[PDB]
Order: structure tokens, then C-alpha cells, then sequence
């Protein structure tokens, strides 16, 4: 899965 | 049909490494619906930004910003492991509707795109005119992209099976390993994508021992 | 916008020889509106035949009918010099206006097309395939066409300017003509570009004391 | 094959009208060999210019110039009626070979363009932008050219009906067409496609008569 | 240049789940070299096949196979560790040279690959025509293969999580956990993306005290 | 112009 | 017919 | 990155 970043 | 609506650009949302990731493709006739599960980038993330893009450019800065949103309580995890599902669905009104949602809690926040917003016919031209004049530079910085999201996962994943492997590791290979580890995360702080490979290189060198403790470790 | 109405094929009229003739590109965002100005095929031709097609087909039969109509009472006049004026407009609701009108009568026929009308999405993608599929016989019958179209052209102009001509014309140079002028007749009635190629070759060959005439009478 | 060398832009010649005509279709496999058959602008004209574009775009300024020459000795003619068959060859070296040959007297005159010739890889990517870039605008100065070629036919094919009406043609339908004819030929002068249009329309107003005489005259 | 030698299809090798993973893109010029770090999918893997693949479809049995190879002495080390890197490099004589290479050992192996290869004229047609004719149904592929990768890293990654979280995992969640693990083992077996997708939710739903456990052993 | 047929 | 301007 | 299969 291809990730995604924080706030 | 005399006419179809289509979309006239690429939609998706921006993901690690500051790319876009397309969830519906450019010129798909609607009403459509598509998903896909993502997962977070770092050990014990509390939460996912949601940054929502139109546009035909890899970089998400070079595309159209549609808005953003935030899904919190995301349960502690090591990254890569929570599924936060990301659905567009846009209806026969031409609104899209985006969430995300994490199916360890359910939990689901959403935002919703009027069919006006993004960019007006000129800009639209402007765009898929940027993409074709940049294609290039931008299959570039995918290549970056991809080598130092690759480098950051064999970073951590090194890591991991360092503090794994304890005093199965000799000491020699974890200086080896360490110093290697050091320089591989701080060439994955800049843009060059030959010195990234460089240390990942350097890292798959001095690793074997370690390699062999981990696959036993498992096996 | 996060959506485009644009016309998924493109949209024209029937012309001589069987070709389509696009008046609205495939892929144009409506509304938009587009004419152009077309003549007779026949000497003192009546009425024109206005096929209404979608497709991106180069002959006519290949795409699909949205329908047709007539326009009468075009004045008596030599091929090609009546001006029939063919409008497509399609409006925000999506539908299409054809209208054929005649500059000297100002008398004006339309049909109006609904929305709705034309191929379905199956079909669209099947003729956008065809299409690409058949790019090559495309041409090659667009070269016929347009041959042929070329050949009709020399026929009725030679065979105008030999009546004009009367006696200034030599014997010997009549019957070569004439007898150039009917193989060329015979030779557009089939669809054998090198036939027809070649009997204007002949044409050509022996009319050269015609040309001088014909040059002469209006210089 | 891993590779076909193919033509990166479309290839042609400059038309009346200041138009790029293309023999040679953007991405064709070479060899390849297209032809066709154009005649002669100007009532008894001895010579064409055969000048090679390369590019995309619709005026034949904004494509590249390969080089260009005449061909000489055609034989005093109307306008529209000499054959001039011109030939576009790219063999397997990828060499063009450009021929211009006159049907009636067999005369003929060629170009050889070297494969190295034309646009390089960054002008061809300016090329194909511009192309794209531009394809409104070059849409509407073709359907500028169109007008304005078409008008100039009805000027002159209406002046040679004069002439050969002669007395059949009322005192009041001359005076009414030659003022017509004088401002369609003003028009023709000037890039505003309504202008012509509005003088085309007045001619074929003012002209039922003479079409009647033309048409009777043939008939 | 009058021409450029271009690929006509994009070039690259099967990857797990049966896909194309392209490495040169479709009309690329050549001269042209691409890489790209692939690892392993399997524990304690000591070779991958390399099976070179030339066509624009998703699946690897819908392509053009041009040959294939292995590289061995693979290390042993956990799956997705190992840095094998892929280069094609197409030279000015259009011949492909693929290479395979350890960054571990430093052993590499080579396919080359004649400009002769491949599909022919006629077949390349076939395969774009083929690719925009199947374009759904591909992009289908895509997600079903993309889904059953993710599931296959959440199978592993969490049996992993499991042994090294030993007795810190409650009985209670173990027993959850490793029925959830064996659906979703069972459901990467067939083509069923909403069955893969169900155990993976389900997973996700019971792991929660195993993640934290996990978030925390590396804390 | 481009010709068209009669009906 | 396409036509040719003269030199 | 993306995984290959063993022979």
C-alpha cells in the first residue's frame, strides 16, 4: 500500500 | 449521447513523497466510483491528511488544489499497517464525493467538491499542456520518488530487524549496518537520487549477516 | 470544473462521394455552434440531401444516421455556384440544430436532434475502435474520393470549355478530347483510383491546344 | 521490432492560401510514398512553387521550411485546370524525395531532403506543444482560408459568366453583380472571414440571373 | 529529422501477480536506458526469473513475451530486502540489453535482445488497438493484482507481528487473529477482489491490541 | 466549396 | 483540386 | 518496491 503523511 | 461529461483532468490525492496518486483517471465518463486502500507513513500515526488534487502532473504542488481533510484516531500501528480506504464518488450532478475510511475503527470522515470547483476551461488547457511540456521532468521525479520512499522503507524495515536480532548481530555488522543506516536517512533528506541508490547499495552490501538472522528469525 | 460536456465523436454531414464532412471535432465542449458554406453536386440541382451523421468514419455509411432532411427551390444554377450554408449548433441542454440555408433565396430547412440521440457508450467505444482499425482503408478511400471528386471536376470543366470553344477548337483535338472525356466518365463510375488517375493523365495529355483556347476566351 | 523509425511530424506543402497541405502523415512507417494532384492558382500561370513544410500547424509560416523549388513550362491554362502531381517518397535511409510533374507536358522537377533535414528532438516537442497549443486558432484560420478560396472561385468562376453571357445578361443584374464581384474581391483582400462571407451572400443575392443564363448555356 | 526511431511499445518485465511492470515507455527515442530496484516476494528467495515482456497490457500473458532469464545467488534475507536492479538499455542499433543485479553480491545477469524482436507491423497494431479495446478491463486487473499484493503484505507482515509478539498477545486475540490471517490466505487465492478486500477488513477489525504491541516493540 | 447530392 | 501559387 | 517471483 502506498502510504499517506500525517496533518 | 450527443455528449458525454467526462472529467477533463486527472483526480486523486496527494500521498508520501508529495506525489499524486490518481484515483480516477482523466476522461472517465460519470457517474464512477473507485477506491483504494492506503495505509500511513510513520510508526504510531494518529492521522492521514486528506489532500485532494485535480491536475495531470506527478508533483501534487503542480496541481490543483480541491481542498482538504483530516481522518483522525487512527489506533497505534506500525506504519504501513492501518487501512485507511479512499473512495471518489462522483454522482450524476458532477459532485465528487471523497472519503476515507479506517476499517480497523470505522471511523469515516469525508469531503465533499462542488462540480464548479477546480479549474476553469483555460486552465484545463494550460495543464494537460504543462504535463505533456514537463513529461519528462516528471517521470524524473517519480523515479526520485520512488527510490527514496523505497530507500525510507529498507531504512526502517533495517531498523526493525537490527533491534530484532539483538546480540545475534556481531558487533562489526552493526557498525557496518549503522553507520550505513545513518547515511542512507540523511541522503533520503535531499533530491539526489543517485546518492539515495548510493547508500542503499552500501546498506545491501554490509547487511547480510543481518539478512540471514532475519529470514531466520521467521522461517 | 470537475466535469466537461464534450462531444464524444464527431458530428457532420454527408458531401458527394460518400464522405463525412465534419462540421463539429470530435471532443469539442459545448456549447458551440459551426458552419460552413457548401454548393451543388449537379448543374441546375434543385435541392440538397442533408444526412446529419456522428462518427469518426471517412465514409458516410460507416457512421451512424442521427437523420436527415431536404432543402428546395435552389434557383437554376451551374454545380458548385449555389451557396448552401450548414450550421451545426449544439446548446447548453445538448442539442444539436442543423440548418441548411440558401444565401440567394434565403430559404432555410433545419432538424433538430435531441440529446439523446446517436450512438450509445458501447457504440461510441466501438467506433472510436473501428476507427483506429480502419485508419489506413480510411485514407486510402479519402484519396479515392478526393480522385475522383478531382476527375468529376475535369469532366464537366473540360466538356464546358469545348462547348464554349465551338469551332476554334481543331477536329482532331475534339475527337482525342471527347474521346478522353467519355473513358474518364467510365473510369469515375468505378472506385479504381489508378483508372481514373490515368484517363485524367490522357485528358490532360490531349487538351492542350483546349487549355490555350479556354485561357484565351478570358484573358 | 523493438523500434520503427517513424515521421515525428507530419510532412506537405504550402497551398494557396498561405496553408500547409500534408502528404505525409505525422507517425507513418517509412518508406513511404503519398501523391497528390493539385493544379494552378492563376488563370494561365507557367510555374508553381513547390516549397516542403515540416510541422503541425495549419499556416505554413509556422512550420519548418525544408527547402523548396519550381517547377517551370506549364502550358497557358485556366486556373484549376493543370495537373500538377506532386509526390512525397521517404525511402529506407529515410530520404525524402519530393517531385512535382505535370500530367500535361510530363515535365518534372524534384527536391531530395536529406533524413538529417528539419526540425530536431526539442523543436519537434516545441512543434507538437504549439500544435496543441494553437489548435483553436489554427482551426479558425482554416476556416478563414477556406472562406476566402472559396470566395475567390465564386469571383472568378462568376466574372468568366459575365463574359460569356455577354447581352443575355440584363443592364441591372451587370451593374448589380460587378459591384458585388468589386467588393467580394475587396474583401478577399483583408483576414475577416465575416466580411467575405457578407460579400458572397450579396453576390449570390444579386446573381439569380446570371446563374440561370450560366446554367442555361450548358445545359 | 525527417524520422525518429521510437519504440511502439512499452518494454519491461512480469512481476508478482502476473503484471507488466513497464520499465521503457511507449514511444520512447532511443538511444534509452531505464532502471528500476525490484526485490524479492518470497522469504530466503535465492533467484527471481526475469521474463522481458514487450505490449501495453496489464496482464504478462497479454503482452509480447521477448525472453526471459534468472539471476541466482540470491543471499537469504526476508522478502523485499533484497536490491535486484533492472536496467534496459536500448542502443543506437536498437538492440535491448536487459540486465539483472545483486547489490548484495554484485552478480548480475544479461538478455540481449535483437531490433528484430518483437512484434511485427501488423501485430503492433493488434496490441494498441487490443490495449484501448480491454482499458477497463485492465485497469480491473490492475486493482484486483494491486489488492491481492496489499493483502499478501498484511498476511505476512502480520504472522511476523504475531511470532514476535509471542506471549504479549492474548490468547483471545491470537485465536481472532490467526482465523482472520487463514480467510485471508484462502482468499488470496482466487480473483475476487471484494473477498480479499473482506478479509483484510476483517483483520483490521480484530488486530488492535496486536498493533499496539507491535507500535510499541519498536517504539 | 465541397458538393453536396440532391435528395 | 488544391491549388499552387506561382513563384 | 515492486516483487519478482523466483524461477
Amino acid at each position: 500500500p502506498v502510504y499517506i503523511p500525517p496533518p | 449521447v450527443l455528449l458525454l461529461d467526462v472529467t477533463p483532468l486527472s483526480l486523486g490525492i496527494e500521498t508520501m513523497g508529495g506525489v499524486m496518486t490518481t484515483l480516477i483517471a482523466k476522461n472517465t465518463t460519470i457517474p464512477t466510483k473507485h477506491s483504494q486502500v492506503f495505509s500511513t507513513a510513520e510508526d504510531n500515526q494518529s492521522a492521514v491528511t486528506i489532500h485532494v488534487l485535480q491536475g495531470e502532473r506527478k508533483r501534487a504542488a503542480d496541481n490543483k488544489s480541491l481542498g482538504q481533510f483530516n481522518l483522525d484516531g487512527i489506533n497505534p500501528a506500525p506504519r504501513g499497517m492501518p487501512q485507511i480506504e479512499v473512495t471518489f464518488d462522483i454522482d450524476a450532478d458532477g459532485i465528487l464525493h471523497v472519503s476515507a475510511k479506517d476499517k480497523n475503527s470505522g471511523k469515516e470522515q469525508k469531503i465533499t467538491i462542488k462540480a464548479s470547483s477546480g479549474l476553469n476551461e483555460d486552465e484545463i488547457q494550460k495543464m494537460v499542456r504543462d504535463a505533456e511540456a514537463n513529461a519528462e521532468a516528471d517521470r524524473k521525479f517519480e523515479e526520485l520518488v520512488q527510490t527514496r520512499n523505497q530507500g525510507d522503507h529498507l531504512l526502517h524495515s533495517t531498523r526493525k530487524q537490527v533491534e530484532e536480532a539483538g546480540d545475534k548481530l556481531p558487533a562489526d555488522d552493526k557498525t557496518a549496518i549503522e553507520s550505513a543506516l545513518t547515511a542512507l536517512e540523511t541522503a533520503l533528506k535531499g533530491e539526489d537520487k543517485a546518492a539515495i541508490e548510493a547508500k542503499m547499495q552500501e546498506l545491501a552490501q554490509v547487511s547480510q549477516k543481518l539478512m540471514e538472522i532475519a529470514q531466520q528469525q521467521h522461517a
